[PDB]
């Protein structure tokens, strides 16, 4: 995990995978997103239009 | 060599608070009625009995 520009040994982009870690904002635990590591639960979001 | 772990479980929907069916077991209970009675010169009176 690098916090600053890093030059790797590899010469070809296809040989590396870069994953952005930016947790300033949270996301709904959508079934279409890969789960993070550890206790990723950060808070609750109310449902606005509840059945009545 | 990659692996996807899929998880799913069932929970009550939001509608369940307002749109649900109550299953009751019924046993012999009591019988009540409201009776309206008048006699002689006494006006109509009623009560639950
Ligand atoms: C009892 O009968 C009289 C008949 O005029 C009626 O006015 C009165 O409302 C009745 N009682 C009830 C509880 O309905």
């Amino acid at each position: 995990i690098t916090s600053s520009d890093h030059t790797t040994t590899c010469t070809d982009v296809k040989q590396c995978r870069a994953y952005l870690i930016d947790n300033k904002k949270w996301v709904y635990n959508s079934g279409r997103l890969p789960r993070g590591e550890g206790d990723t639960f950060k808070g609750k979001l109310h449902v606005p239009f509840v059945p009545v | 060599e990659n692996t996807q772990m899929s998880e799913a479980y069932v929970e009550r929907s939001e509608e369940c608070s307002i749109d649900h069916a109550k299953a009751y077991k019924v046993h012999t209970g009591t019988v009540q009625a409201m009776v309206n009675i008048t006699y002689g010169s006494v006006s109509w009176r009623s009560a639950d009995v």
